[PDB]
């Protein structure tokens, strides 16, 4: 009269999450040097009284 | 100006003048640079066996 019958079901214990990011670091240095050479030339007149 | 030198004295001076000018310059430059850098992916960040 009674039936042969399996009955199952599942149950949660824990849940773990894990994100998605793309971190980045950079580090730099710099060195420089420059020279300058120049030449000027000027004239002047004038009158006083 | 006014003043006293063997009696009262006074003088009134004017002035005008006009100057011109021109010049050049030449400037070189030279330099170097370095750089490093990383990155990482939080989540899927290591592989095991």
């Amino acid at each position: 009269l009674v039936a042969a019958y399996p009955i199952v079901g599942v149950g949660m214990e824990k849940l773990i999450i894990s994100t998605n990011e793309h971190a980045s670091t950079d580090q730099g240095k710099t060195v420089s040097r420059a020279t300058t050479n120049s030449k000027t030339e000027s004239n002047t007149a004038g009158v006083s009284v | 100006n006014v003043g006293y030198q063997n009696g009262f004295t006074a003088n009134v001076t004017t002035n005008y003048s006009h100057t011109t000018d021109n010049s050049t310059a030449v400037q070189d430059s030279n330099g170097e640079s370095w750089n490093t850098g990383l990155s990482i992916n939080k989540g899927e960040s290591a592989y095991i066996n």
